[PDB]
């Protein structure tokens, strides 16, 4: 009970469905007092 | 039809331990899971709703989590009482269905 | 020029043969970009070659 | 809230049976009632469900044709007319009212239960 | 996961000798990584250990100061240094991970091995 | 140096036979012995670890036991992909020591 190397590896394999592995993408999303750079597009109307 | 799909179907476990029970759709519904705590012989009771809303009267341990097909029910802690057979249930569209249920038995 | 924590800049490029100092001429400059620094700036350095 | 279940008992296979359940404790006629059945030992499987004014109602799988939901809001009281009556039918019915717990109606969801009253499809005496 | 060895034959008494062991299929960088012998007959003897960075190293004491391990994490390659090679020395060698059941991260098990290679010291021609 | 003996070094046994390898290590481990099946000309496979957990894949005749300095590597019925040279092995402290094996022949 020393040591505990953390890094232990997940095993993947098919046999695994709560253990099946699941590709995960996190969107965090903020502000601080600039132009919002990230935008919403609106279409053009024809004139 | 959506189907939704329990596993494990059963499992043993002592008091206090921590346990999770996962149901699966086969299409997203994104947030339309309902969970019951059912005894033998009587009606079931509902735990949570809308698949991470706490029914009021219901303990706090009770939890539920998940949207679109991936959705689990953790009891953070048991107790002698919440060994049952617990039944995801999904309200996207109809015909209404349940999963096969999900047995908690003592270890 | 910093505004609003928007930085400014405002160029003109010009050819001069006057090389000891500032000609007596007119030029007006126009807007090149916008930029969101925003900081309590102080001091600039110029970086020469 | 109580929902009185009743209509059980003995029938022999192929014949008819309507099973009552009377509603109190709330306005009923604003709600839509679900049945719900349990095989003997076995898990819940939905039957069927009816608006709150009768107009809709839309049944499971295994019992289209045969079954047939009603509705009396002047008695407060939900009906299912059950007809062609098979060994596999027999089940402990529920019948369920809608419900929502809170604010996040966009859930619609399931609540309070009646109590459960026995079919038995046999030709036993 | 494989483990691919080469560099044994036959050797003159007290020359030296180098082991080397190919990997692939895993993470070479983070793992333990050991050397086991087994001489023709006899049991399984333990050699030496690396770590996954080549700081640490321990060796079976009869192997102590002439027997040599080392790493190339870029290349995935184990070796071990032979060195004063004696007749007790002659063995089967085999390059082996240490490896674990992930659970149970109490044990630093063992796991998958080198096929071997046969290492002889005698001065026969 | 932890010390691992095993008894007996080998043994003549059947089919179906209730085989029992016992493994003394000099000093307490106390949990921490591996046990390992080898075929001559192949290199060895893990069949329990931590000393009475099974490895995946190894079937479930092979139960391990023991604690502290006895240790027992049991296989409830004996079988002709059985026979073949098993060896105890402790991880509690370096360097890593191997038991000297016990050969279970054929009677
Ligand atoms: C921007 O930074 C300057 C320092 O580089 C700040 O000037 C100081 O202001 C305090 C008052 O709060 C004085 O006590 C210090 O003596 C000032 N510094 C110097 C060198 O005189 C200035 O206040 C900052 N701007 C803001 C808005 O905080």
């Amino acid at each position: 009970f020393n040591c505990y190397f953390p890094l232990q590896s997940y095993g993947f394999q098919p046999t695994n469905v709560g253990y099946q592995p699941y590709r995960v993408v996190v969107l965090s999303f903020e502000l601080l007092h600039a132009p919002a750079t990230v935008c919403g597009p609106k279409k053009s109307t024809n004139l | 039809d959506i189907q939704l799909t329990q596993s494990p179907s059963s499992l043993s476990a002592s008091v206090g331990d921590r346990v999770t029970i996962t149901c699966r759709a086969s299409q997203s519904i994104s947030s339309y899971l309902n969970w019951y705590q059912q005894k033998p012989g009587k009606a079931p009771k509902l735990l949570i709703y809308a698949a991470s809303s706490l029914q009021s009267g219901v303990p706090s341990r009770f939890s539920g989590s998940g949207s679109g097909t991936d959705f689990t029910l953790t009891i953070s802690s048991l107790q002698p009482e919440d060994f049952a057979t617990y039944y995801c249930q999904q309200s996207y569209s109809t015909p209404r269905t349940f999963g096969q249920g999900t047995k908690v038995e003592i270890k | 020029k910093n505004i609003d924590g928007y930085f400014k800049i405002y160029s003109k490029h010009t050819p001069i043969n006057l090389v000891r100092d500032l000609p007596q001429g007119f030029s007006a400059l126009e807007p090149l970009v916008d930029l969101p620094i925003g900081i309590n700036i102080t001091r600039f350095q110029t970086l020469l070659a | 809230v109580q929902l009185v279940e009743s209509g059980g008992g003995v029938v022999q296979p192929g014949r008819s049976l309507r099973l009552s359940c009377a509603a109190s404790g709330f306005t009923f006629s604003i709600y839509g009632m679900h049945w719900v059945r349990q095989a003997p030992g076995k898990g819940l499987e939905w039957v069927a469900v009816i608006s709150y004014d009768g107009s809709n109602k839309y049944y499971a799988d295994s019992v289209k044709g045969r079954f047939t939901i009603s509705r009396d809001n002047s008695k407060n009281t939900l009906y299912l007319q059950m007809n062609s009556l098979r060994a596999e039918d027999t089940a402990v019915y529920y019948c369920a009212k809608e419900g929502r717990p809170s604010d996040i109606v966009v859930v619609v969801a399931f609540d309070y239960w009646g109590q459960g009253t026995l079919v038995t499809v046999s030709s036993a005496s």
